[PDB]
């Protein structure tokens, strides 16, 4: 069930 | 089966973009209109942000194909990496004639996020986001998934904001047919 997330964070800008 | 995962994945991707736009998680300057839909849509042009959203959801796609996904949550964080906003998409018939199925999910969500734009205060600067995937009871190179912490799940006193559409207030629409 997790929850699960991406290991890598969203890029910056 | 496959087709439902595809419709939902496309919808969810655009949805992530529209959340980031309406809530100004990223500067308006990176967003542009997409005329590929007959519903108004802003999406990021930032190549690396787009690759990120795409990788995320194409990891989610196989799970949707087999109904293993209970929900997909788009979480907006301040850079203290605290959840400040949580867009929950619970995973639980119409003609293509005016809108495609994808465009219909988009229209509904656009109606909601437009109310959103008016009921919600501005977020602090430097917000970021992540996506949480909530599998039911019972892929890509160097894009692994870890178990979420309970810091980016729970809130100090969350408030459910009912995003009641425009029409819901103004007009109730009913169809009666003969025999």
């Amino acid at each position: 069930s997790g929850p699960w997330k991406p290991a890598k964070p969203a890029p910056s800008v | 089966g496959q087709v439902v995962a595809d419709v939902l994945c496309e919808f969810l991707e655009v949805a992530v973009h529209l959340i980031l736009y309406v809530r100004e998680v990223y500067p308006v300057g990176i967003f542009q209109k997409r005329k590929k839909y007959n519903v108004p849509v802003q999406m990021s042009c930032h190549p690396e942000l787009n690759q990120y959203i795409q990788d995320t959801l194409h990891c989610v796609k196989p799970l949707l194909e087999k109904n293993d996904v209970e929900k997909v949550v788009v979480v907006i964080l301040d850079k203290e990496h605290r959840p400040v906003e949580k867009f929950v998409f619970e995973i639980t018939i119409s003609s293509d004639s005016l809108l495609s199925h994808v465009e219909q999910l988009l229209a509904a969500f656009i109606l909601k996020i437009s109310v959103c734009d008016a009921v919600l205060d501005h977020n602090p600067p430097g917000c970021t986001f992540t996506v949480l995937v909530h599998t039911r009871e019972a892929v890509i190179k160097d894009f692994p998934w870890i178990l979420a912490d309970e810091q980016d799940v729970h809130m100090h006193d969350p408030r459910l904001i009912p995003l009641k559409t425009m029409t819901s207030d103004i007009l109730k629409m009913q169809l009666y047919v003969e025999e």
